[PDB]
Parts: structure tokens; sequence; C-alpha cells
């Protein structure tokens, strides 16, 4: 993954989450390759939001 | 003839993300604003996708 | 038997096995990085342990 | 300042539960007009002594 | 100090405090009073504080150790002073 | 493949363990005779060593042939080793843990992913018994599996300094080791030990059973004790020399007490925190195998 630094303080940070979802829809394969590296970002998103 | 399963799926996704954003507690007033705007932007994303 | 260390005895030795690095290993080179600044200064957490 | 500290320790906002009681936020925060369509109210206007 | 004044003052003060929390139906929970008080004392500026603010429900716990583990893992911190 | 003898692999001359001493290749046992002790008022009481975790860390998909013996010995004995858990190659032992794996542990101490020509290697069954325990070096640093790095040293002292009576008792006075010494003795002892083919020792320790294992444990007790001595000097709070009428007596205080020091010193090898975590884990596993 081309790494994203994102704290997820602002609600707008949801954009990044959507950026992944779209990528997982448009490109399930390439996503499946980069997806753990995506999980590293998502874990920040969850620890902050949930 | 009318329904596009892809677009409908993105509708449920954006609906979920919107209720996720809606439920997001925020401290600053500006965050409260971005929280309300993000939902509109989500709605826009949904139409663009459809 | 293990070999006697060359530094243990007083004899001089003129064939030795010097380890060295090939062109593949490199050290002391400058290193490129992508720094990414915090999105908002007011959101930075100075505090928690 | 002191009346303000008491007031704002009760909280800047409130909601009205199904019982009709005002539950104050207990939390200092600025209002935004977003909240105008929310369940929240500015607390200054509660008229609750 | 006259008792009436100590009482009126302590009463007004106690009424002034309002710990953040989520109410819940489950019988097994305890509010994590220490962390909620500490988040209040720092006006929820510390990362534990803003944690308490966005997720007040994190103070509820059934197992006493997880009351702190959930906070340490949400925060990535090794400790809290 | 080198078949393991009825005794250990250590019975073979190919794996003699010897420290250079007085101009000769002394056996470790005859070095330990030089060792002498001064009891202090303080006491070591050996506690039960906690049972090692069942979890073998997953070997990562590593294309290369890891030099495992070198990593282990340098972590326990190396003068300059540091950050031994950052690279994290000890997990690789777990590759050998599987029944019918293509991996081989060469006598070189390398972990080939496939059997390869003109490289002698240990019998895969014995290596499997070995790896089934020692792969757990691969989680020496992961917090859930970290070994106690304080209490375990008591056992070190007991197996090193301990008289047979003190060992039966399970408690001994905290002693202070000493021996007549040449210049840079402890460094040279540590380098003579880092060159040891200790995989033979550990493989035999894990693979042997019954009378063979017991005979191994007696025949090789002083080897183990030498490793314990290098390790202990790495954790000794201080290491002085004493004049003694035109002779110098090296003195390390104290045996069986990890001072947790990480500052380097000329006298002996030093454990960084990671080296401590590793040695602690190693001693946990090895002492577990040593008693059965
Ligand atoms: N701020 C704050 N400190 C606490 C809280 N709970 C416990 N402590 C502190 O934690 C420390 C450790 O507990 P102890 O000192 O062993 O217990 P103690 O309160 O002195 O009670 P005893 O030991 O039985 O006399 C104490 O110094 C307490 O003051 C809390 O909810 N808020």
């Amino acid at each position: 993954l081309k790494k994203i630094a994102e704290s997820f303080e602002d609600p707008s940070s949801i954009v990044v989450v959507l950026e992944f979802i779209l990528f997982a829809l448009f490109f399930p394969t390439e996503f499946n390759r980069i997806k753990g590296d995506i999980q590293n970002v998502l874990l920040l998103f969850f620890s902050r939001w949930y | 003839t009318v329904t596009n399963e892809f677009a409908s799926r993105f509708r449920t996704i954006v609906a979920t993300l919107a209720n996720v954003v809606n439920e997001r507690a925020v401290q600053d007033d500006m965050q409260k604003a971005t929280r309300s705007c993000t939902k509109q932007w989500l709605r826009h994303l949904e139409t663009q996708f459809d | 038997q293990v070999g006697i260390p060359k530094l243990e005895v007083d004899h001089i030795s003129f064939s030795n096995v010097v380890s060295m690095m090939t062109a593949n290993i490199r050290t002391g080179d400058d290193m490129a990085v992508e720094r990414v600044n915090p999105d908002d200064v007011r959101a930075i957490n100075i505090r928690n342990a | 300042p002191v009346e303000y500290g008491i007031f704002v320790q009760r909280g800047a906002t409130y909601t009205i539960n199904a019982a009709g009681e005002f539950e104050f936020s207990g939390r200092n925060e600025k209002w935004d007009q977003a909240l105008y369509l929310s369940e929240h109210f500015p607390a200054l206007f509660s008229d609750v002594p | 100090i006259p008792a009436d004044e100590l009482i009126d003052n302590l009463h007004s003060w106690m009424r002034s405090v309002h710990l953040l929390h989520v109410r819940s139906e489950d019988n097994t929970l305890r509010y994590n009073w220490m962390l909620g008080v500490y988040a209040r004392s720092t006006n929820y500026t510390t990362p534990v504080g803003q944690l308490v603010v966005n997720a007040p429900a994190i103070l509820n716990y059934s197992n006493p150790q997880d009351a702190f583990n959930s906070v340490f893992v949400a925060l990535g911190i090794d400790y809290i002073d | 493949m080198l078949q393991q003898p009825t005794g250990g692999y250590t019975t073979l001359e190919q794996f003699a363990f010897t420290i250079r001493n007085d101009g000769t290749n002394a056996t470790p046992t005859q070095f330990l005779q030089l060792l002498s002790y001064e009891a202090t008022e303080n006491e070591l009481v050996k506690k039960t060593i906690p049972t090692p975790e069942t979890h073998l860390p997953s070997a990562r998909n590593v294309p290369g042939n890891v030099y495992i013996e070198d990593a282990i010995t340098q972590a326990l004995f190396g003068i300059s080793a540091q950050n031994v858990n950052a690279h994290g190659y000890f997990s690789r032992l777990s590759a050998l843990a599987l029944p019918n794996t293509s991996a081989r542990l060469g006598l070189d101490g390398v972990i080939y992913n496939s059997e390869t020509i003109n490289i002698p290697f240990y019998d895969p069954a014995a290596v499997a018994n070995f790896a089934a325990t020692y792969a757990k070096l691969g989680n020496a640093s992961t917090p859930r599996y970290r070994a106690d790095m304080i209490d375990i040293y008591a056992h070190v002292g007991l197996e090193l300094a301990g008289t047979d009576a003190e060992r039966a008792a399970g408690v001994m006075p905290v002693k202070r080791a000493k021996f007549d010494s040449w210049e840079g003795s402890l460094i040279s002892l540590s380098r003579d030990v880092v060159n040891w083919k200790i995989l033979a020792f550990l493989i035999d320790l894990c693979s042997l059973e019954g009378e063979a294992l017991r005979a191994f444990k007696t025949r090789n007790r002083d080897v183990f004790r030498m490793m314990l001595f290098i390790m202990s000097t790495a954790v000794a709070a201080n290491v002085v020399n004493r004049k003694v009428t035109k002779r110098v007596d090296r003195v390390l205080e104290y045996i069986g007490v990890n001072s947790m020091r990480t500052a380097g010193r000329t006298a002996t090898i030093t454990y960084d925190l990671s080296r401590h975590e590793f040695a602690a884990k190693f001693l946990q596993l090895t002492f577990t195998r040593w008693n059965a």
C-alpha cells in the first residue's frame, strides 16, 4: 500500500475509509494483496472511533 | 431492468458509513460541522456512483 | 582441535581472512524518507504516558 | 466567573428524554448550528434554575 | 467551620460534579470511577480523557482488569500515571 | 546426513568443546577447576522454572538459509551483538519442527530450506525434537512469552557455583567466582565459547532419552557450566582483578545474580535488554530440558 498517515480525529477522516472500500469494490484482487497494510490504517480508525 | 446491484450495494455502504459518522462523538464545534457536511458528501458520493 | 588464535601467540602471520562487504551492503549512505506532518497542530497529544 | 463555572459544569447543552426531563451534557463545548437539527439544546435557554 | 456552611458548600460542590458514563441494563458492569474522575479533572484534554469523551462506555467493565486493558489497547499506551 | 550416535552428537570429536588456556586447548571441565568461590551473606533460593509456552512462533517465509548457530551463540556470548530480537530469525527453528520438512539443519549451523549437496546435516528427527523446544527463542521478546530474567539466574548459580549439597538443598549462598587469569581472560573465554558448535549440545539435549540422556548430562555438565559462566559474567554486577603476589586473580561478583546491567565494559561481554530477554528465554528452555 502507498502508506497513509491518518490519526482519524476529524469525522472527515472517514474519507480514507471510503477510499479503501471503493478500492475493495473496484479492485477486489489488488485489495486482497494490500489488505493487511490496509488493516494497519483501519486499526487506527477503529481504536479512535470504536 | 432498473436496479443495479452494484449501486444498491454502495447505497447500503454509504448509509452505514453515514450512520457511523452520525454516531461519532466530537469535541470541537468545527468537528460538529464537518460531521454534518461529511454526510452530505456521502450522499453526493452515492449519487455519483449510481 | 580448534586453531590457536593468532593474537594469543607472539608469531607474526601474513595471510589472514579479512571479512569485507561487497557492493550490495552499503553503510553511511544518506537515506530517503517521506515525512508526513500532523494534520492539525491543535489535535496533537503532548501528554499521555 | 463563578456562576459561569457552576453553569458550565452542569454543561453547555441538554437533551429532553422521553420522561420530559432535561438531561444536561455535563460538558463544556461550543454550539454549532448543526446541533440545531439535533436532539441538543443550548443550555442557557433551559430556564431550569 | 460551622456545619451548615460546610454542608451547603459540600452539597453544592458534589452536585457540581458530573462524571461521563453510559447507563446500561447489564448487571455485571461497574463504572471505572478512577479513570472517569481522572478524565474529568483534566477536562478531557489528556488522551484518556478524550477517549472517555468519545467512548464513555469504555468505563463500564465486568472484569476488573479489562477495565484498564481496554483503555491501554485503545490508546496504545504502556501505562497511565 | 550425519547419523546421531547412541551417545550424543557430542561424542564425535568433530564437536569438541574446548577453551584455549595456558597455551593449550583445555576441556571446559578443567577450566572450571580453576574456579573458586567466596560466599557472601546473601542467599539464592531456586524457584520452579515456569513451563515454556506451547506456542512455536511461526517461521516467516524466509527465502534464505539462516545461520542459526551464529545468531544464538552471538546472542549469548558475542562481544558485539545487539538488538538480537529485532531481526527475529530464531523463529526459523520452527521450520525444522515439522515432521517430514524439506528443511535441514547443517553442521554448519545454517538452516537450509532444502537438502542440498555436499552439506552434512543433523538427522531430521533429532533436529525436530530440538526445534520443538528451541524455536521458542523466536518469541523471547514477545511480551506474553518473555522469560523471567531475574529468578532464573539462581539456577545458573546453582549449576555453576553449587556444591552437590547446595544443589540438593536448592539453596546456596550468593558466591563470588575467582580464578588466576591472563590478560583479557573473560573476553577470550567468551570468544572460545562463541565458536562452539552448541547446536550439537542442544540437539543431543533434546533428542536423547533414558540412559543416553543421563550419560549425556553427566559427560557434558561442564560444557553447560561454561556457557553458564560466560553468561553469568555478562550479567555480573562487577568484575575486578586482585593482585596476589605477582599473579592476578579475576573475580566476578556475583554468580547467580543478574544485575541487569546494560552499560558496556572492557572486561566482559554485555547484554543489551534484548540480549537479556534472549538469555532469559534460553535459560528457561535449557534448564527445563536439563531437568526431567
Ligand atoms: N486519584 C485516584 N487515586 C486512587 C483511586 N483509587 C486508588 N487510588 C490510589 O491508589 C493507591 C494504591 O492503593 P493503596 O495505597 O495500596 O490503597 P489505600 O487507598 O491507601 O488503602 P489501604 O492500602 O487499604 O490503606 C492509593 O494511594 C490510592 O490513593 C482513585 O479512584 N482515584
